């Protein structure tokens, strides 16, 4: 966990100051100030949309939602009020494959890629018992939700340095494109529909096409295929005074 | 994941066969030397800090490319994250010699470096050194091989745990190259 | 159309090791520099005599001195002089050893025993 | 290379005739001997590195003054250091090619061929590898036939520098 | 990069907003006082190599056991790596007083040195005083104009804390 | 993302080289028409809905099969949709003009702009179209050429910035091409 | 044009004899084939500018150096020729997927074009690494079929060997 | 090899003919200019450690990507057979120096060179950045004297237009 371009090669996390004011004797946090919060609310809809182009009349349809938040400043509960809205499932839920809206839910509400196919069964049953809302109430009421953001920041894509498993960063990656890149790019057909289920990992050009300014993103890449070949045996020896021994 | 004993299970169960005696003299053999592995692990965990330490060093001893600017090691960050990627390896590489099976290995880190490697940059020849390096002594501390850090155990041989950690570090060079 | 200093080198050479000691290895000469690098690996004079194997146990405390008689100098102070972009560096790491000299010594001149 | 399968082909090529049954028990013979050997072939392999630290270490703690004495042929240098693991090295792989192989076929082309040669020439005492050697006997850690088979190509060795 | 202009553009993006004269008004902040910080700019540049010779060899006096067998210092070229090491704050204190932020140093010597200074067992205390040295070796009549050598300064302290 | 001074930093960076009297020309002449600089950046802004209001008009005048059915630019939607994109190519521009580096244009607008049209199906030439009549009417406020619009301004020259927005301008219409 | 049909004409040709069961034989494989290079070749034909446009960004970030001055692709006028080039490449596979041999390739894009790529300063290398991408960017199910992505591929490592 | 004497004998032995006053009149001119080219010759065998050094960094530090993973100069042992090859290429430089033609240029490192580094993925422009290097750093009074560095910029010249 160092997070080696996290907080010099990306900016800093945006959100409420301080949770000491959500202890509330005279009032429930430092009134931000209207010119503090529109910038919030902007925020977010940037991220638990990401990028949508929504016009004002369907800004219309989410006035109750932002609302309440001004009036009372916990962010986890106004992302929970948006994906439940029409505006997210009629963009994430309508036109799309399953696993598609379950990996589009890890890029929007927790900012991070999903490690395993396991994940994903475990989604899949969630959302066959009952509703979608069951989905995105795991995932907001998660422990990891409240280890990595909380109820005080925007959910955004952290890059921990320190992964469970590195397909969760490269997957991490290839949900999040650039700047000016959306989700409604492909017609449903999730990217890591193929990967998850196979276990093998994605393309090089367009994990490195998301990474920030200054990275040497790209570089570095033999002029022979990427992806690893499974079957291979290679022997490479070690080096001893008498020989070379090949201790496999 | 799998383990020792659940590598044989699964193996069975593809058969749909029973685990008989016949199958046993591999786990028993197993169980036997359960008290060596032990000893061994905490030999290796013992040292973790010092042997990264040692390895990315050795990595700069012979590239010194690497510190210079635009290296991949460059700046106080990229050591640091490099520093970390030495921890990773090593952990999961103890983890799989404790379980006696690396079924631990290239699904929670192999599976999915060499691609994260590319993108970032990080050039694979000196990570491949890095590797080698942390092997070369983990068999040393293994087999009480090291120049100092006597360590007392008790006498035989610790050959054949030797070769397995070596043949873990092998497939962590091979999944990235 | 040989000198004085060539002969008087080579004629150490001449007798048997048991004899010459350290003069037995006198026959080398100076190579290009990157002969001594990676894949060739040519050896210097130095590597067969016992200076390069002396790593003693006793150690000097570097602390017992009063202040004000420890000297340190660098060799310059220049980030790309000890170590150029690439990794040719005479300063920092086992690049050290491609120098064009350094490859003979003269320190066969102490005696034959 | 002697083997006991060229041995026998070379036994049935003398006279010129086809691969009698003497030909064949030969073969026979090796093949139930090989389980010993390729499993002392294993264990020489797996306990490489400690074996030659070990065994020239041995020697050094015998000999005091090959560390001491300054010229080429001691290892008072580092470099001389080098090639005397070097050599043990090539010492324990000729053994374990003579045990996987079957006979003293690999070290007899290897190994003894011209040996002392280099010996006389380089000023080479050939007590320090039958230290060496010895060393490498008694510390390999093996049992029963293993050890009857892996001290009977060692042995030769120490026979053939004596 | 911490700089004047990458606050207010990305405040503006994160709004979602055009840049206001509140924003224009820092920029002119800056056409304020590039002046003074950037005549520390030769001053540092030309004069490097002496200021890093004056500060590694204070602070290997400052703590003379680190030569000691076992430390970092206990041969030649790590010496001469500590020289390097010094330079290159030194260039990070240079690039810094040129951007106008601390966006250099805090992303290239500053970010991740607490690993690399702890796993190689590198005393900070010995990176500090040799900063230290250098902050007081200062002189505001002689060396500089007098703004000039406050902000050479408050750049300098800046590692120093964080160092800390 | 970099601007003007961060610019020769990183390219001095590449030489270990400090920044020295000789690299300082450039800059302290960046500052010298530091007020220019502003004083065009209010102007275009000052613009900013009338610029964009007039280039998808202008863009439509040319080619009316956008308003047919079945024309990208068809509904009351995707009118609102190509709307947004005239105003956020523009403030991505006058970013760019006021940092003096067109590093956060092509790092956080244009990057990946090609493929999204492609997906959805944007038409190119007529994208290229709307970016070149913002173009020459942001030319035209800078250089207060405008029609329309006298804008009270210093007496000088303002070329050179005419100049660098009209490249900026450029990178945008060859970044989609 | 290296084909089917053109080598068996030629070759009866050079005999003075005419077509025998061979020169036939040899068609009818041609007749198999075709089921499954035109049908790569339509699939690359509908959707081409989405590939020249793929392959061409993966050059610049495999050589971010190309857009320094000095280099070969400093201005939008060479990118956009680096562009063109790669869609002429793609062209070129296009037409040998149908003809069924490497014709138009080994004249309209191979023959000469070393001397022309040393001439003008054009590194063959990230020529190369566009068509490497392009490669390893192929699924059979979800590309093509499964015997037209091995038609594909297999000149695309004919391109790839020729330049390199 | 390609020198003034080899010229003139095998344009004889062609013609079949004995050494006329041409012939002879080709050698005086070769001995009035080795006056100039054995003395660049000697200037450069006396301080070519210093040169391949200096012109060794000049290729990474015009080509920085050089060193990524996955190019041609990852470790130190690419990096060691870059300076050994541009000591190689000095080397025939200052071997044509002394032959008087371009004979061990023409035959020991320009014929066939550029299979080789097409087929070993070595970009030509950085084995001709250094010779381009070499060839800004030469002062006329300085370095040699006037004739000694036309003479030896002739050579360098040849060298690049070869390899370009
Ligand atoms: C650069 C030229 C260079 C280095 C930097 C340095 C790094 C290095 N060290 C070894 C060998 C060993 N490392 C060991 C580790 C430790 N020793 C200890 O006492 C503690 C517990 C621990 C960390 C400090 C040991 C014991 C050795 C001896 C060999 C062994 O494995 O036991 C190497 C060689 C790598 C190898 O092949 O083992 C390198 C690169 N050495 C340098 O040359
Ligand atoms: C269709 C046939 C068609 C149009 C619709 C209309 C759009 C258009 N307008 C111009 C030229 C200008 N636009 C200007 C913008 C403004 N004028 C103002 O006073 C306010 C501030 C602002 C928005 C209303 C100006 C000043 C001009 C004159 C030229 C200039 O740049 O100053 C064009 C031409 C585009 C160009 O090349 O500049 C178009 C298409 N005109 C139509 O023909
Ligand atoms: C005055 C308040 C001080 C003082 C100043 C002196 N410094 C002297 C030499 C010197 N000073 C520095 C550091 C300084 N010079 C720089 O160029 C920069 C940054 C650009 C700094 C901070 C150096 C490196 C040197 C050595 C080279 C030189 O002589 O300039 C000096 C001359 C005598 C001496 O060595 O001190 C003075 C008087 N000295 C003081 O006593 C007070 C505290
Ligand atoms: C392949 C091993 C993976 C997989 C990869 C994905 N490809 C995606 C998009 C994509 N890929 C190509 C190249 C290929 N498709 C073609 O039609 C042709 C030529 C005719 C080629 C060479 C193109 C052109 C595209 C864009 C159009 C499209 O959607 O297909 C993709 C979507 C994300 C992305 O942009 O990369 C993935 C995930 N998909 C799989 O199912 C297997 C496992
Ligand atoms: C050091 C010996 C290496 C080296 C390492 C670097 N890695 C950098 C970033 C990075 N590394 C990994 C792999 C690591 N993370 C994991 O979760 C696991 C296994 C579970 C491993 C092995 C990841 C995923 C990342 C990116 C994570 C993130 O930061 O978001 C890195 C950063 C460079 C920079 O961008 O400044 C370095 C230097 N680099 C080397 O050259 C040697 C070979
Ligand atoms: C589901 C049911 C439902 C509602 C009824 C409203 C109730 C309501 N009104 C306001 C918030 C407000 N409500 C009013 C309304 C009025 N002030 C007056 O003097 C008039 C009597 C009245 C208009 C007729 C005003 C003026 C504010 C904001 C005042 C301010 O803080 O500037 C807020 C705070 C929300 C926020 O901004 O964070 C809420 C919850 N919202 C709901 O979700
Ligand atoms: C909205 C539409 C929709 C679907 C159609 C299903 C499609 C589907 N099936 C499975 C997952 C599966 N699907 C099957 C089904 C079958 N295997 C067979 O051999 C038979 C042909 C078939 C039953 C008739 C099985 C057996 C598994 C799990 C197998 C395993 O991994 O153990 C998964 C993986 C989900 C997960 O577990 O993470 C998905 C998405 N899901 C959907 O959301
Ligand atoms: C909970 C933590 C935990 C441990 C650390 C181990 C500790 C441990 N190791 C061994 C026991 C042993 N350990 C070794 C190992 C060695 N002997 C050598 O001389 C070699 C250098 C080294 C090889 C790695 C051997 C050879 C034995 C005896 C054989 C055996 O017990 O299987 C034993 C049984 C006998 C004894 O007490 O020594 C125990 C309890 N067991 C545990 O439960
Ligand atoms: C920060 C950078 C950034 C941008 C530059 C834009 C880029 C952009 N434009 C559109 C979306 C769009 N862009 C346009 C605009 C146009 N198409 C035309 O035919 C005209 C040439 C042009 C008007 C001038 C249209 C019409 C759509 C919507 C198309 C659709 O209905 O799918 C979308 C996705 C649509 C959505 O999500 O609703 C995006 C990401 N947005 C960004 O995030
Ligand atoms: C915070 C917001 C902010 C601004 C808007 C500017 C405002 C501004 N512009 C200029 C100053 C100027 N502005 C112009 C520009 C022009 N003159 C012309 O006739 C051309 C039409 C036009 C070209 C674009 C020129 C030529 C000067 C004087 C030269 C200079 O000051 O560099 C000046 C200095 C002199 C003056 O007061 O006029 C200032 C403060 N500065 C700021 O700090
Ligand atoms: C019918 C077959 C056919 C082809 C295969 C191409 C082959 C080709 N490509 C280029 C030409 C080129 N190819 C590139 C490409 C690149 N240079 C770079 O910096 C990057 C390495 C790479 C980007 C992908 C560039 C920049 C030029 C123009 C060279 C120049 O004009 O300087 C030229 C020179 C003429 C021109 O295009 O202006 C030719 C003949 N043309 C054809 O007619
Ligand atoms: C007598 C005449 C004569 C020569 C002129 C050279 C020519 C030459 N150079 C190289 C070989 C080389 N030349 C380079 C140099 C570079 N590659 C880079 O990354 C940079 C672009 C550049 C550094 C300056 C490298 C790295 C190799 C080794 C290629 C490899 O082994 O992969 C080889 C391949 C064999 C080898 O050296 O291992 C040959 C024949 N050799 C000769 O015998
Ligand atoms: C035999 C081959 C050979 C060369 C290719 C050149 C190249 C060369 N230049 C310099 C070294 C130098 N070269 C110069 C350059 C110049 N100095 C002047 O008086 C001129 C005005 C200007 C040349 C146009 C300077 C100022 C130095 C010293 C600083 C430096 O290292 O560059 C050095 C280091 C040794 C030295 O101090 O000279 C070398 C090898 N010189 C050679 O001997
Ligand atoms: C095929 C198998 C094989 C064997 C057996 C072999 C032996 C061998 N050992 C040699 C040298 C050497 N051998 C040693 C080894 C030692 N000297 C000591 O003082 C130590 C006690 C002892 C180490 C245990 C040393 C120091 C040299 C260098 C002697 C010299 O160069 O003069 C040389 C001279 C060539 C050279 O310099 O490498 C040969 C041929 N070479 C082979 O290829």
């Amino acid at each position: 966990a160092f997070s080696s371009i996290q907080n010099v090669l990306t900016d800093a996390p945006l959100g409420t100051p301080s949770a000491m004011g959500f202890l509330d004797e005279r009032t429930e946090k430092p009134l931000m100030g209207p010119s503090e919060m529109d910038e919030l609310v902007y925020a977010v809809y940037k991220q638990v949309f990401g990028n949508a182009h929504i016009m004002e009349s369907e800004r219309a349809e989410l006035r109750d939602a932002e609302s309440l938040f001004r009036y009372l400043r916990d962010v986890r509960e106004f992302v929970r009020a948006l994906a439940k809205s029409n505006a997210y499932t009629s963009r994430f839920l309508q036109g799309n494959q399953q696993y598609r809206f379950f990996e589009l839910n890890f890029k929007h509400l927790l900012g991070r890629g999903p490690r395993s196919l396991e994940e994903m069964a475990s989604h899949s049953a969630l959302y066959a018992e009952g509703g979608f809302e069951a989905v995105i109430d795991a995932i907001l009421d998660s422990d990891e939700y409240a280890q990595e953001f909380g109820s005080t920041v925007v959910p955004y894509c952290r890059f921990k340095g320190e992964y469970p498993t590195n397909e969760e960063f490269n997957r991490m990656l290839v949900l999040k494109g650039a700047n000016s890149t959306s989700d409604k790019a492909g017609k449903g057909r999730s990217k890591l529909c193929y990967s998850i289920a196979a276990g093998c990992s994605q393309n090089w050009l367009s994990m490195s096409k998301a990474l920030p300014f200054g990275t040497e993103k790209g570089t570095g890449f033999n002029l022979i295929s990427s992806s690893r070949n499974p079957a291979a045996r290679p022997r490479i020896g070690t080096k001893i005074p008498g020989g070379v021994v090949f201790s496999s | 994941m799998l383990d020792a004993f659940s590598r044989v299970v699964v193996n069975s169960d593809a058969k749909a066969a029973y685990v008989g005696g016949s199958d046993l003299q591999a786990l028993k053999s197993f169980i036997a030397d359960g008290n060596k592995r032990l000893d061994a692990v905490n030999s290796i965990v013992s040292n973790a800090s010092c042997m990264v330490s040692d390895a990315v060093s050795g990595m700069i001893c012979e590239n010194p490319g690497l510190i210079s600017p635009g290296g991949n090691c460059y700046t106080n960050r990229r050591m640091a994250a490099c520093l970390r990627d030495g921890e990773i390896i090593l952990r999961y590489v103890s983890y799989a010699l404790l379980a006696g099976d690396a079924s631990v290995l290239e699904d929670r880190c192999l599976n999915g470096l060499k691609e994260t490697y590319i993108a970032l940059g990080v050039p694979t020849n000196s990570s491949i050194r890095a590797v080698s390096i942390m092997k070369a002594q983990a068999v040393a501390f293994i087999t009480n091989t090291a120049t100092e850090r006597k360590m007392s155990f008790a006498a035989g041989d610790c050959t054949s745990l030797a070769s397995e950690v070596a043949s873990y570090f092998d497939r962590v060079g091979a999944a990235i190259s | 159309v040989s000198t004085t200093k060539a002969d008087l080198r080579y004629v150490g050479a001449t007798k048997p090791a048991a004899v010459g000691g350290r003069r037995a290895m006198n026959l080398m000469k100076q190579q290009p520099f990157w002969m001594y690098g990676p894949p060739y690996n040519a050896v210097t004079q130095d590597e067969y005599e016992p200076i390069s194997a002396a790593a003693p146990k006793a150690f000097v405390d570097y602390q017992i001195f009063a202040p004000g008689t420890v000297k340190v100098s660098p060799d310059s102070v220049n980030a790309n002089e000890l170590n150029p972009v690439s990794g040719m560096s005479k300063y920092i790491g086992k690049t050290q050893k491609l120098v064009g000299d350094q490859g003979i010594s003269d320190r066969s001149d102490k005696l034959p025993m | 290379m002697k083997t006991p399968i060229t041995e026998a082909i070379a036994t049935a090529d003398n006279q010129g005739r086809f691969l009698s049954n003497t030909e064949l028990q030969a073969v026979n013979g090796r093949y139930q001997r090989a389980t010993a050997s390729l499993t002392a072939a294993k264990a020489l392999t797996g306990s490489a590195q400690r074996l030659i630290t070990g065994a020239a270490q041995a020697v050094y703690n015998k000999f005091p003054y090959t560390t001491q004495m300054p010229g080429p042929a001691y290892a008072s240098s580092a470099i001389g250091k080098a090639k005397c693991a070097r050599d043990i090295g090539y010492y324990l792989r000729m053994v374990t090619y003579c045990l996987v192989v079957g006979g003293t076929g690999p070290m007899d082309e290897y190994l003894v061929a011209g040996l002392e040669e280099i010996n006389r020439s380089f000023d080479l005492s050939p007590s320090w590898y039958i230290e060496a050697l010895q060393y490498i006997k008694n510390s390999h850690g093996l049992s029963g036939q293993v050890a009857n088979e892996a001290n009977a190509y060692i042995d030769y060795a120490i026979n053939t520098l004596s | 990069m911490k700089s004047v202009i990458t606050t207010v553009v990305s405040a503006a993006d994160a709004a979602g907003r055009f840049p206001s004269n509140s924003d224009l008004e820092s920029i002119q902040g800056n056409i304020q006082r590039s002046a003074a910080r950037l005549e520390a700019a030769e001053k540092l540049a030309g004069n490097h190599e002496a200021v890093v010779k004056e500060a590694g060899d204070a602070c290997f006096a400052k703590y003379a056991y680190l030569k000691n067998p076992g430390e970092a210092g206990e041969n030649q070229e790590k010496i001469n790596k500590c020289y390097r090491d010094v330079d290159h704050y030194m260039r990070l204190v240079n690039y810094c007083l040129v951007v106008g932020g601390t966006g250099p140093l805090d992303e290239w010597g500053i970010a991740g040195a607490r690993e690399v200074y702890r796993t190689l067992n590198l005393p900070t205390s010995a990176y500090v005083a040799s900063i230290a040295y250098t902050r007081d070796r200062l002189c505001v009549p002689r060396d500089m104009s007098a703004q000039a050598g406050v902000e050479f300064s408050a750049y300098l302290d800046y590692l120093i804390n964080a160092l800390s």
